[PDB]
């Protein structure tokens, strides 16, 4: 047995040693995308790879090969899209050119890259028993997108796929797609986004137009955001896409403390940087109960800790104002108190 | 024919 802790010891030294030579791989499958609420495929923090301990030197035919056999599938019904990390702070799938990229390394393809994150498209293997593949993808003309539905009554984002097309195609064309993935019924009347990067989201305006002009810098992993075109989306708290990344974008978390009780670790509530008073007096008061008209909140000393000057409520700010002096690190708290009736 | 981008350059 003492030997074999020399031997666990031991070997994990050359693994060690070795680790220079291999780069980890992290594949991402379609699943993933399900329920992701924010910007782009998935949450870095929250998503589930299939890691792989690759040679950095080794070939990409091998890989293909190995993965099919580990994961199981055929080699010809499965698909890479490397994950690239773009220029305007978004993870998007980026096309891989087997025909010109068929004899080069793996390091390489990464572009030095490590970890190197890569989207797998594989058919869905209850679909593949029905006669179903994977489609052939005319690098030049075709153009792989993603499809994310908005419903403005649950302020959610609900998955859609991806679905390959030409290029050359309307807008207009895609439509039905789009309904039938949503559910919804044809000749639904949608209103159609692109994700381009948090907190930009532009309105498609002319479906009538083929997708090189629709999309300002059209690219495999575009994502084109869509939702019912309706009236009761005005009652809701986030009509469109556009103003979802916003709130996201805007999105911060505050907590406030009853400064009438010594010490109160209160409670968290999330909030957005681009609140005013109403809006922010509004939810905490909705957290309390309460009349927001009974709440009289403290602005931030900026050095010390403790509640400030006493927050008027016509104070024509927002609350990244409120916010601007606490540090990276530094938790976001504000104080209150209640007042009588 | 109708080619898309090589790179974002926003
Ligand atoms: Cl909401
Ligand atoms: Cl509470």
């Amino acid at each position: 047995r003492l030997q074999e802790e020399k031997r666990i010891e031991a070997q994990k030294r050359k693994e060690r040693q070795e680790a220079h030579l291999y780069m980890q791989v992290q594949i991402v499958a379609e699943d993933q995308f399900c329920g992701h609420q924010g910007n782009d495929m998935y949450d870095e923090e929250k998503v589930k790879y299939t890691v792989f301990k690759v040679l950095k030197n080794s070939s990409l035919a091998e890989f293909v090969q190995s993965l099919s056999q580990t994961m199981g599938f055929p080699q010809d019904q499965i698909r890479l899209w490397p994950m690239q990390a773009r220029s305007n702070g978004t993870k998007r799938p980026a096309m891989l050119d087997n025909e010109a990229d068929g004899n080069k390394t793996m390091i390489e393809l990464s572009d030095n890259e490590n970890p190197w994150t890569i989207f797998l498209e594989t058919v869905d293997p209850e679909l593949a028993a029905s006669g179903a593949t994977l489609p052939k993808f005319d690098k030049d003309h075709d153009v792989m997108l993603f499809l994310k539905m908005y419903d403005p009554k649950t302020r959610s984002l609900n998955y859609c796929g991806h679905i390959y097309t030409p290029i050359s195609c309307k807008i207009r064309d895609l439509l039905p797609v789009m309904c039938d993935r949503a559910g919804f019924i044809q000749d639904t009347s949608l209103i159609l986004y692109e994700e381009v990067k948090p907190n930009l989201t532009e309105r498609i305006q002319d479906y009538d137009v083929s997708l090189d002009k629709a999309l300002d810098e059209l690219m495999d992993g575009d994502i084109i955001v869509f939702q019912k075109d309706d009236p009761e989306n005005d009652n809701s708290e986030l009509p469109t896409a556009k103003e979802y990344f916003r709130d996201l974008y805007h999105r911060v978390d505050v907590i406030f403390c009853d400064k009438t009780i010594p010490n109160d670790p209160g409670f968290v509530v999330t909030l957005s940087n681009r609140m005013n008073y109403f809006q922010v007096a509004k939810t905490v008061a909705q957290r309390l109960n309460t009349d927001p008209m009974l709440l009289q909140f403290f602005k931030s000393q900026g050095y010390r800790d403790g509640p400030g000057n006493p927050l008027r409520h016509n104070y024509e700010g927002t609350l990244r104002d409120l916010l601007q002096f606490f540090k990276p690190r530094q938790p976001k708290k504000l104080y209150y108190q209640q007042l009588k009736m | 024919g109708p080619r898309k981008c090589a790179r974002k350059t926003r």
